[PDB]
């Protein structure tokens, strides 16, 4: 069995670390809702 | 119980010890999160009770007590913030330029950051503090990387 706790407010913050990349992805998503790489 | 607006962590006691599974968005009295953390099982907010109402296994998405309610959406230009919360460890705001999936169906936004499995459903927002999707569904790259989906739910 299942309980929630909170964590914090939806806030954007000033200042974050800025990080991660953009990449283009071929993707496909299939009935049972995964993602796969088209190539 | 609780059903004050924010991002909440939803935890298991059935495996060892109490295991962070995932993450929801709690926003006009709905709780919004990915199908594949709860299975569409009930949840329990102290000693209240929280009943699903909308679900989808191919969207990945499911709401409790109501109809989902987050319709922003990445404008496709300007950096976002994922509201990352892991598993024992504090809520932090990461921002990243959003990549894209593009699929037979359309382009959508998504987010290379890599977080634990129990980060599933945590909110992406736009500079407005909006939640324009959650993280936790998407793919693993030639790289090993993993790469999530903007995923957003259609508001009725
Ligand atoms: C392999 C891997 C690694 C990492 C971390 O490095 C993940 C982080 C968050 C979330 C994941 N799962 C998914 O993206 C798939 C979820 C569901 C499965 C079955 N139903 C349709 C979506 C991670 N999958």
């Amino acid at each position: 069995d299942m309980y929630i706790e909170r964590a914090g407010d939806i806030t954007w913050e000033k200042d974050a670390e800025v990080t991660g990349n953009s990449p283009r992805l071929d993707v496909a998503l299939d009935e049972s809702g995964d993602f796969s790489l088209v190539e | 119980g609780e059903t004050t607006d924010g991002v909440y962590r939803v935890m298991t006691r059935r495996l060892l010890g109490s295991t962070q599974v995932g993450v929801g968005v709690m926003q006009e009295g709905v709780f919004h999160t990915m199908w594949h953390v709860t299975k569409g099982a009930a949840l329990r907010s102290g000693e209240g009770r929280l009943d699903p109402y909308w679900g989808d296994v191919k969207q990945d998405l499911v709401s409790y007590c109501g109809p989902w309610k987050l319709d922003a959406a990445w404008d496709g230009l300007s950096e976002v913030q994922l509201l990352a919360v892991p598993p024992g460890e504090r809520a932090k705001n990461i921002q990243t330029l959003p990549g894209i999936f593009k699929t037979k169906d359309g382009d959508i936004g998504a987010v290379a950051l890599d977080y634990p499995a129990g980060t599933s459903g945590s909110p992406i927002l736009d500079k407005c503090g909006r939640v324009i999707g959650l993280y936790g569904n998407g793919v693993v790259i030639k790289n090993g990387s993993y790469v999530s989906a903007i995923t957003q739910g259609k508001r009725e």
